RNA sequence: UAGGGAAUAGUUUAAAAAACAGCAGAUGGAGGUAUUCCUCCUUCCCUAACCA
RNA sequence: AAUUUAUUAAUGCAAACAGUACCUAACAAACCCACAGGUCCUAAACUACCAAACCUGCAUUAAAAAUUUCGGUUGGGGCGACCUCGGAGCAGAACCCAACCUCCGAGCAGUACAUGCUAAGACUUCACCAGUCAAAGCGAACUACUAUACUCAAUUGAUCCAAU
RNA sequence: CUGUUUACCAAAAACAUCACCUCUAGCAUCACCAGUAUUAGAGGCACCGCCUGCCCAGUGACACAUGUUUAACGGCCGCGGU
RNA sequence: AGCUACCUAAGAACAGCUAAAAGAGCACACCCGUCUAUGUAGCAAAAUAGUGGGAAGAUUUAUAGGUAGAGGCGACAAACCUACCGAGCCUGGUGAUAGCUGGUUGUCCAAGAUAGAAUCUUAGUUCAACUUUAAAUUUGCCCACAGAACCCUCUAAAUCCCCU
RNA sequence: UAGGGAAUAGUUUAAAAAACAUCUGACUCAUAUUCAGAAGAUGGAGGUUCAAUUCCUCCUUCCCUAACCA
């Protein structure tokens, strides 16, 4: 929006009269274009679960474009009015007591996400004797796939590894749901040597 | 026009007073420390050439 | 529909200007009337919306100078008569 | 101030930072902030990834230090080596500098088998150590400071109360 | 005029060396704790002024 | 010629508008390991790209235009010359006195740093504006300085406004 | 060359003109055009015949790394002696 | 845009002779308007008489339509756009403005002529000067001595001051 | 009649230097070319400045421009 001011002073009309507009009043000055302003974030309550933004009754702030444009339009999202607020906040109350289920977190869906489809290459070193146990499995999470897997979370296939082949990590996220993912144990290869011996080569 | 010999400089007392006078001096001397009548003290005092003024 | 000063300056020329608003067309869909319409709006009106809480309190509540629009007043009216039957 | 210089000093002090583990049981990194901080902790933790990681039970903690070593005025400082010896030697040292001049310095600190006390002094000597060059109050020396031994990740270490 | 920046042999560069110009040759000048820390002045550049 | 780019066109930025990808140069000197490879002498840190047009706002450059003006003196006008200030002759002796009359100059410089303050009475370029000289007094200097409104002929520019 | 012009003081050597040349443009549903570079438009010069020499420093235009361009605006020399 | 400039739609006219091909020649109708005289409040706000250019073509012409003044149209004559176009006409703004010219209406008496300064000013203004009216109270004019410069060639006629 | 510009060695230029011309030598059988040497100048007059081609002024010679409107 355009917001303009005059450069001359128009005088004083008084109460209950209208003012005395020369043609000297219609000389404008820029004061501002308020589409250059900074833009501002759109608080919006989340109704569905989308990839990025969050979860259920979530409060997010987004980008105006993006709420307008998908989220509302899709019925993702709803206006953060006292009502809906109100409505929301009933629900979290019967979801941590009631009958009503305990949900996954923004997070947890995006590693469960990554969790369902991804395998995890436990290198392991051939000279030293080596026994597999949650706290080590846990490690290779952090390594080689990225995952910060707490210790306890992990099922082990329960028989003692100590020899280079496959076996299953049962990985609980949050205590809801549990994700069997692959598991790869190979022979261990220092970072420079294994990006130099294939990545590089090929 | 193009001639350029003297300065007009802004004398300003060391007395703290904040008085200052207006002196002529020569482009290629040195910055000048006189000794002038300060009104607000009352006497001579030593003044100090603080800025350039304009070419004279 | 106004004057300005060249370069801000009161001694130079007064020339005509003319400040238009960014247009943009949208579609919005109305909860009383169950229907979509693409209207051309502004961003000003988006945050007005938004500030509502949907396009039908921003209908219901502003009032007639402040809609500027016969389009926004007709739809007060059907979404008044269907409050009101 | 080059853009360049000063536009990274501004980006690496805008990287975010947390404290304490997230609820979540099990996150992805790159869904939260760094988080490891305390001197302590973190040389307890380098321990712990040395059984996990099989690997020498001592072994050269290589603490790089993104000490803004630039904009002390518009002029940036430049780069010297104030060699002092730690308060346990390991088994003078050199404060070296970077090549790149991309402010990190890549200074040994102890074995890890040095007690992780030893290892606390051995850090805060260093602190005042690299100050040395620069210790005025006027421009802010230290960014960040990562702690990795040398086959292990670096941490990042709350080192602001150890900096005066 | 305003600030910003700069000044090495006649010339142009380096960290007291080479190259050109003609074995000579230098750290614009002054002051202070030394081309390399600071300050004032000269010359020049940059950028913005030069309205009334 | 001065002023201007509203307008038209181009370009830049903002505004508006979807997403696609996230990064590799070992090497054992010693030792281990049947291999494949590992231990030590670092294995950190770190995201990039990126939405074509239309429209709107702000800039920049062009195009094409708009508004307005084109001083005076002058043995007619033009051309040439001249336009303010001081000294001399014309103007012989209080003042004043012209010509595109006759001659010569000025648009500073130098020394001070009380070229500080204040105040009777006067002069005055024929108006006004501006300009000029000053006793006493205060404060200084001073009992060696033709010391007290500096030498000097002109040596210069109103109001508004701007800088501070 | 036929033609054209100042109706009401100029009919001409002025304009147009066949010809020649320069410039711009790779394209469709209202001109150009229901056309498509042997085309269309913007200009110069003035059939034909012999010709149209030198110059891109300046201005302009174009082009970008220098630069290119006069049938673009235009220009195309002295002094002394034998 | 009933004139005229250019254009659009659909019409019309062009004998005879030569050549038979023609923006070809001669020459009617027809179009134009070279030269001379006449005419000049005329027959005519552009004509008449004769003489001329063209006359199958870029020809002439009837009808309806189109382009409108910050414009149109133009084989550029600054042509033509309803008798007067360097840019139409009408109405309105409008009682435009004019330092410029012209004009300014009964009787009678009285006083009444003039240094200069500034000015895009020298065809005008404002301030002085002069002039007019009313009022205040006190000298005005004419002038005796004495008095007002040296430098420099006219040792000028005079002036200034001034009681009586 | 009015206005602007110019004057440097014998010649033509430069900001007191080059080029040739002139004179001297060497090379050639001799001449030229060439090589090595040498000399020579701030139109005139007046004035400022310690110092003036380089700051001003008048004159001479020459060049260029203008000399119009009814
Ligand atoms: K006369
Ligand atoms: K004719
Ligand atoms: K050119
Ligand atoms: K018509
Ligand atoms: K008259
Ligand atoms: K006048
Ligand atoms: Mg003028
Ligand atoms: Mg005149
Ligand atoms: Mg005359
Ligand atoms: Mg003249
Ligand atoms: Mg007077
Ligand atoms: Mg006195
Ligand atoms: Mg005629
Ligand atoms: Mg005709
Ligand atoms: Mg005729
Ligand atoms: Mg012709
Ligand atoms: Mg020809
Ligand atoms: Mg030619
Ligand atoms: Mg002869
Ligand atoms: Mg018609
Ligand atoms: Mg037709
Ligand atoms: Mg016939
Ligand atoms: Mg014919
Ligand atoms: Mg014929
Ligand atoms: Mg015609
Ligand atoms: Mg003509
Ligand atoms: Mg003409
Ligand atoms: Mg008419
Ligand atoms: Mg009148
Ligand atoms: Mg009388
Ligand atoms: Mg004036
Ligand atoms: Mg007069
Ligand atoms: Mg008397």
């Amino acid at each position: 929006t355009v917001i303009v001011e005059r450069w001359w002073k128009v005088p004083l009309a008084g109460e209950g009269r209208k003012p005395r507009l020369h043609r000297r009043h219609r000389v404008y000055k820029l004061v501002e274009d308020t589409k250059h302003r900074p833009k501002e974030n759109l608080e919006l309550i989340l109704t569905q679960s989308v990839e990025n933004v969050g979860v259920r009754g979530d409060l997010v702030s987004v980008k105006k474009s993006l709420g307008r444009n998908r989220l509302l339009p899709q019925g993702l999202a709803v206006y953060a009015s006292p009502e809906n607020k109100k409505l929301f906040e009933e629900e979290k109350l019967l979801r941590q007591e009631g009958k009503l289920e305990k949900i996954q977190t923004k997070a947890g869906e995006a590693t469960v996400k990554f969790l369902k489809s991804c395998r995890l290459e436990v290198g392991m070193k051939n000279n030293v004797k080596w026994e597999l146990n949650p706290e080590i499995v846990a490690r290779h999470f952090f390594k080689n796939l990225g995952v910060v897997v707490a210790p306890h979370t992990l099922k082990l296939p329960e028989e003692p590894i100590t020899r280079w082949g496959e076996y299953w990590c049962e990985v609980t996220v949050n205590g809801l749901d549990t994700v069997r993912v692959p598991m790869s144990v190979v022979n261990f290869e220092k970072p420079k040597t294994k990006r130099y011996k294939y990545w590089l080569a090929q | 026009k193009s001639k350029s010999k003297n300065i007009l400089v802004r004398m300003v007392s060391e007395a703290g007073t904040g008085f200052c006078f207006n002196t002529k001096r020569n482009r290629l001397r040195e910055k000048l420390t006189l000794l002038h009548y300060d009104p607000v003290v009352k006497q001579r005092v030593l003044f100090v050439e603080k800025k350039k003024i304009r070419s004279l | 529909l106004g004057q300005i000063y060249a370069n801000n300056d009161k001694l130079s020329k007064r020339l005509k200007k003319v400040w238009k608003p960014q247009l943009f067309e949208r579609e919005f869909y109305s909860e009383i009337l169950d229907k979509k319409f693409t209207v051309t709006v502004t961003m000003r009106t988006l945050d007005l919306i938004d500030e509502a809480y949907g396009l039908d309190f921003y209908i219901l509540k502003t009032p007639k100078e402040d809609l500027c629009s016969k389009f926004g007043m007709d739809l007060k009216r059907g979404m008044l008569l269907r409050l009101a039957r | 101030t080059p853009d360049e210089k000063k536009d990274e000093i501004e980006k690496i002090k805008a990287y975010p930072y947390m404290e304490g583990e997230p609820e979540d049981d099990v996150y992805l990194k790159r869904l939260y902030p760094r988080q490891i901080y305390e001197v302590e902790k973190a040389v307890h933790l380098l321990k712990k990834f040395q059984i996990l990681d099989f690997t020498s039970p001592k072994q050269s903690v290589y603490l790089d230090l993104t000490l803004d070593m630039a904009l002390g005025k518009k002029k940036n400082v430049e780069p010297f080596t104030s060699v002092l010896s730690l308060p346990y030697p390991f088994a003078g040292h050199e404060i070296k500098v970077d090549e790149e001049r991309e402010n990190f310095l890549q200074t040994k600190i102890a074995t890890l088998d040095m007690s992780s006390d030893q290892i606390a002094a051995n850090l805060q000597a260093v602190i005042n150590e690299v100050c040395r060059h620069r210790p005025l109050n006027l421009g802010p020396f230290v960014v960040r400071a990562f702690l990795r031994s040398s086959t292990s990740e670096g941490l990042l270490l709350k080192i602001d109360p150890l900096l005066p």
